[PDB]
RNA sequence: CGCAAGGCUGAAAAAUUGACGGAAGGGCACCACCAGGGGUGGAGCCUGCG
């Protein structure tokens, strides 16, 4: 309630930060002008309560009229038998509504780089009506498989071991009707803690990028879709790469609680291209429009194009993944970290995730050339509440 | 009538245990309705589902049998005691809840 | 005050009918072990399986 | 889509995806067509001519 | 001296100085964090109170009195910050005592344990224990005196025993912060000895509670009593002689 | 082991009493009478079942 | 219903716990044991 | 097509967990025994 | 190990701090990192009060154990430099 | 450690022996006849079940 954020840009950043560093916020003004349905989003109250539910000592209250809510931040507990869930092993149901149109993998990366500052284990299982594990239209949000692939190698890293990771999909789903639907579980056991992260050093030039391996799902339509997604990919990158691999997934419908119903078909493709260096992989997806049954050789060929913008584009991380490494980066201890972005990769959202940590309170950045190399001074807190042995 | 007579006279009169038809008769009937007969038939013929008196009612009101079913309201019962009681058992030390006014 | 003050019956080691009020046990929620396996309730599911 | 194998399927014409497979018919399935107009309010009816002499409707 | 859960304590922790009222616990056998009364001469207990955080593994020190006039040894306790959290889970004892009222062969009636069969429907199917180490089951609650409840023992308990109930009640800490502003002037709350010394107030004690010798008789029991009808029937080879 | 325990680890528990407004009833039965009672109670419950087997 | 709910709870939780460190000993001696076997062959060879 | 990648691809992409980055009858004795 | 006598070490993780039986083996055992190579071997301290006493990473001196788990060859004598039998004994207070 | 562990896919038969009956004739039954008896059901108490 002390520090005062406006807008809802970053939404989850902010709150993230803030229960990291254990500053109380004020975030007003979140949809002043769309008088339509103002005040918050549905995934936004539903990423509320999936906070609170994994904090403790949280008390967050939303306004009114909605378009501003205060989060006093309590502790990053996880699922304790105590208080939490029933067993230490015991997974931790959420459930969304219906009318989410944003991915799972919003809902995700939070609590992923929120994870390995908790007390115990994370055992977070997303079920009910809207959970939507592919890409996403929206404002691109990625797809589970490029989530996983893309972005927790980094904490492989940072040293956050991939060994005991465990993230797993039970049922798959796109959009469906509308921006609205889904029908997918997944569920998240982070058994893996750390007290500081390690702070790192990507600076040696990630120059031939050696592999392309990836992922064309379909959830409710034919093999043919994700074949012919294939020959598109292989037709485009054959020019330039020798090794590309695409995997093929298939299931077949997810049912949804109204007396169930058919819902959330799609298909869509995950492109990750390795490079030889080091843990530097360029990611890219795209999915099928919702309602417009558009051409799966259009859609392979779309992917492999942002593909190729992001090889030409980046330095050593994406743009999807540049705000988790960075606040990494600024959870790592009492030093400096030296990270090499590209020239074009700087985003409006990594911008402001720059000015977050300064307003929260952690140390600044210090810019200079090599692309670009970033460096920033970490604070070094670490989890708050971990059982010493 | 017995239990396994009256339901195979029952079954008979619904035409699901008749005997083999023809293609003739095929033919005849259809030339010439059953869910919600068997699913009153399911229900009549397992009458324990619910609980129910048999001397009738004790004095006889004309004016225009089950009387409850014990293993859907335990079934109910159940799940409130889920949804209330093993969930103050799962966060029996829990401090600070969101607080929505909406 | 309250610590020069008597203990409540529940901080206290040995509570009876005489210490404490009439339906003070409905007002608390502690825990305790159990013997013996209850009956298995008949539900929808056991009548179906 | 009517198939020699007596049955027909209904397929939504956006990704493809089979709304219902259903069988109908003793013997193979000859010819199917729908109604057009939908001013009736009666759009998505559709007429099944089958080599068992039936039409369904 | 020893130290007492609830008596106000200085600790040095970090670089605030600041007085504060702990619960001391033990940490039972691993699995239930049981509320101590007092800390265990040379042994390491769970002490737990609320201040500010700290990151673990920092080391600390407790006073009690920053008093020159102390004879001796103003430092009091030592020990490292284990961990953090809020919403502790301290549990004590809470030892429901009745008494025997009808004592059948197994089954018996208890009396001085609760107040309405609303309590015991709330505590039906509990697992009751005598002193003499005898499990019990309180089995349904009875009727006509309102409050008596039925138990089924393994063997026959007497009318001397005890039945109790270990139940585990939840305990929370106090909230209290000091800080012990001492360049400023501060409030400096008292202990317990002090607080009695002060307003004059005796040390409560029970008399059933303090410790005396029992004297035990040497237990002869009654000889064997054969009923009439088995002594007449048994054959020639076992039938008792008794002149 | 035997030498790695303090005399006040091995210092002995008080037993404690019947409490005074019920020393009438008799002596309060701790384990070692406990034990006493139920040896006497199976030794002639035994001798009476071989008693009614012959 | 609590009766139900906490026998499962600690049938459950009885069952973890005695897996978990029937692993952990298991494990513990075998790499003990292990080591102190090379270095019995590595003493015996003096 | 050749997108079918391997057993060993799979078991490390569509696997649960994530993939790392730190990786790259002679003689008569015998007869009668 | 090595040609020594006494190794110094960090505990890495009191690994059986949740047993239930006090002094059972699996209890009373501490994973340590000797340094001299930084490999990984597992102590005993010599009494759950004194588990007590150790404290993670700490400059932990070990030695032989000659005589639950048979083949833990490994036994704690001294923390951060002072001698642990005389920290169980209470004798000196461990500098931190 | 390896196999199991790659989705023309998207919830609601056998028969030379088989299916269902009908007519006659038997046997058994205080869930049938026959002769009687006794409950419950009227008023109040309450365990239990819905």
């Amino acid at each position: 309630e002390f520090l005062r954020f406006t807008g809802h840009r970053a939404f989850t950043q902010r709150l993230v930060l803030a229960t990291l560093y254990g500053r109380p916020i004020h975030i007003s003004k979140i949809r002043s002008s769309s008088a339509t349905n103002p005040g918050l989003a549905p995934h936004e109250i539903s990423f509320l309560r999936l906070l609170e539910s994994v904090t403790n000592g949280s008390i967050i209250d939303v306004s009114y009229s909605g378009t501003t809510i205060t989060y006093q931040p309590g502790l990053i507990t996880g699922t304790v038998p105590g208080m939490n869930a029933s067993l230490s092993s015991d997974a931790i149901e959420h459930v969304i509504p219906a009318t989410n149109t944003r991915g799972i993998t919003y809902f995700l990366i939070p609590l992923a780089l929120l994870a390995p500052f908790s007390k115990a284990h994370l055992n977070v299982r997303f079920t009910g009506p809207g959970v939507i594990t592919s890409a996403t239209h929206g404002a691109r949000d990625l797809s589970i498989d490029t989530f996983r692939t893309a972005v927790l190698p980094l904490y492989g890293l940072f040293g956050i071991p991939p060994a005991r990771i465990e993230l797993r999909v039970l049922q798959r789903s796109c959009a469906g009707p509308g921006g609205k639907g889904g029908g997918g579980i997944v569920e998240m056991r982070f058994a893996s803690q750390v007290r500081l992260p390690k702070t790192l050093h990507l600076n040696r030039r990630p120059g031939k990028v050696r592999r392309i391996r990836g992922v064309a799902y379909c959830t409710g339509v034919a093999a043919s879709h994700n074949n012919r997604m294939i020959t598109a990919a292989r037709g485009v990158l054959n020019q330039l790469v020798s090794d590309v691999h695409i995997a093929a997934q298939y299931d077949p419908a997810p049912l949804v609680a109204e007396q169930k119903k058919k819902t959330g078909i799609g298909f869509g493709l995950s492109l990750v291209a390795e490079t030889s260096a080091e843990g530097v992989i360029y990611a890219a997806d795209e999915v099928a429009p919702p309602e417009g049954g558009v051409v799966p050789e259009d859609i392979g060929e779309k992917c492999a194009y942002q593909l190729l913008d992001v090889i030409a584009q980046g330095g050593c991380v994406m743009a999807a993944s540049a705000p988790t490494v960075l606040t990494l980066m600024a959870m790592g201890s009492e030093d400096v970290g030296r990270l090499r972005l590209g020239r074009r990769v700087v985003s409006p959202e990594l911008l402001e995730l720059a000015r977050d940590l300064k307003a929260f309170g952690a140390a600044s950045w210090g810019i200079r050339d090599a692309d670009l190399i970033v460096s920033v001074k970490g604070t070094g807190v670490g989890n708050v509440g971990r059982k010493v042995a | 009538g017995s239990q396994l007579k009256r339901l195979k006279a029952s079954l008979r009169e619904q035409g699901l245990i008749g005997p083999q038809k023809s293609k003739k008769q095929k033919r005849q009937n259809a030339n010439d309705q059953k869910a919600e007969a068997l699913k009153s038939i399911r229900e009549q013929f397992n009458p324990f589902q619910f609980k129910t008196n048999a001397r009738g009612p004790k004095f006889e009101v004309t004016t225009n049998v089950i009387k409850g079913r014990p293993e859907l309201s335990r079934a109910r019962s159940e799940e409130k005691r889920r949804q209330t009681i093993l969930v103050e058992m799962q966060r029996r030390n829990k401090v600070g809840g969101i607080i929505d006014r909406r | 005050a309250e610590l020069v003050a008597k203990r409540a019956w529940t901080l206290a080691g040995e509570a009876t009918a005489a210490d404490r009020p009439v339906n003070s046990l409905l007002g608390e929620d502690m825990e305790f072990d159990h013997v013996g396996k209850p009956v298995p309730v008949v539900t929808e599911e056991v009548s179906e399986s | 889509t009517s198939s020699a194998d007596k049955n027909i399927r209904i397929w939504g014409l956006d990704f493809g995806d089979c709304h219902k497979a259903l069988f109908g018919h003793q013997d193979s399935i000859l010819q199917v067509a729908f109604i057009p107009h939908n001013s009736d309010g009666n759009g998505h009816y559709f007429f099944s001519a089958s080599k068992d002499r039936t039409i369904k409707y | 001296k020893i130290l007492k859960t609830g008596d106000p304590l200085i600790f040095s922790l970090g670089w605030r100085r600041f007085q504060t009222l702990p619960i001391y616990s033990i940490w039972d056998n691993r699995t239930r964090n049981r509320m101590l009364k007092y800390t265990p001469e040379h042994m390491h207990c769970f002490g737990t109170f609320w201040g500010p955080l700290i990151a673990p593994n920092t080391s600390f020190c407790c006073f009690q009195s920053f008093s020159a006039s102390n004879p001796g040894f103003r430092i009091a306790a030592t020990g490292t910050v284990l961990s953090v959290d809020e919403s502790t889970e301290i549990v004590k004892k809470l030892k429901l005592v009745g008494t025997p009222w009808k004592i059948f062969k197994n089954t018996a009636f208890i009396k001085d344990m609760f107040n309405s069969s609303l309590e015991i429907a709330k505590f039906e199917g509990a697992a009751i224990r005598t002193v003499s180490g005898i499990r019990g089951q309180i089995k349904r609650a009875l009727s006509k005196p309102e409050g008596y409840f039925r138990a089924t023992f393994e063997d026959k308990i007497l009318l001397s025993d005890i039945v109790i109930l270990k139940a585990w009640y939840p305990v929370k800490p106090k909230q209290f912060y000091n800080p012990a502003t001492n360049l400023i002037g501060w409030q400096s709350m008292r202990l317990t000895g002090e607080i009695r010394r002060a307003e004059n107030i005796p040390t409560p004690q029970n008399p059933n509670s303090t410790y005396r010798k029992i004297e035990r008789p040497e237990r002869h029991f009654n000889p064997l009593r054969v009923p009439k009808n088995l002594a007449a029937e048994l054959p020639f080879k076992s039938q008792i002689v008794q002149t | 082991m035997s030498s790695l325990r303090h005399a006040i680890q091995r210092r002995a528990h008080k037993e404690r009493a019947q409490p005074l407004e019920r020393q009438r009833l008799g002596i309060l039965e701790k384990k070692k009478d406990y034990r006493l009672r139920a040896r006497d109670y199976k030794k002639k419950q035994a001798v009476l079942k071989s008693l009614r087997q012959k | 219903f609590i009766r139900r709910e906490q026998l499962r709870i600690k049938k459950e939780k009885d069952e973890a716990y005695e897996k978990k460190f029937k692993r952990i000993i298991a494990e513990i001696q075998n790499e003990e044991g292990r080591a102190a076997n090379e270095y019995a062959r590595e003493k015996a060879a003096r | 097509a050749d997108g079918k990648m391997s057993k060993q691809e799979l078991k490390v992409y569509l696997s649960s967990r994530p993939p790392d980055p730190t990786r790259k009858p002679e003689d008569s004795a015998e007869l009668l025994a | 190990f090595g040609g020594s006598s006494h190794a110094k070490g960090i505990v890495l993780e009191k690994v059986g701090v949740e047993a239930k039986q006090p002094n059972s083996a699996i209890r009373k055992c501490v994973r340590v990192q000797l340094i001299k190579n930084g490999k990984k071997v597992t102590a005993f301290v010599p009494n759950d009060g004194c588990l007590n006493f150790v404290d993670e990473n700490d400059e932990v001196l070990l030695a032989g154990f000659g005589r639950d788990i048979p083949g833990v060859r490994f036994k704690v004598v001294k923390v951060s430099g002072v001698g642990l039998l005389a920290l169980w004994k209470e004798k000196k207070e461990k500098p931190r």
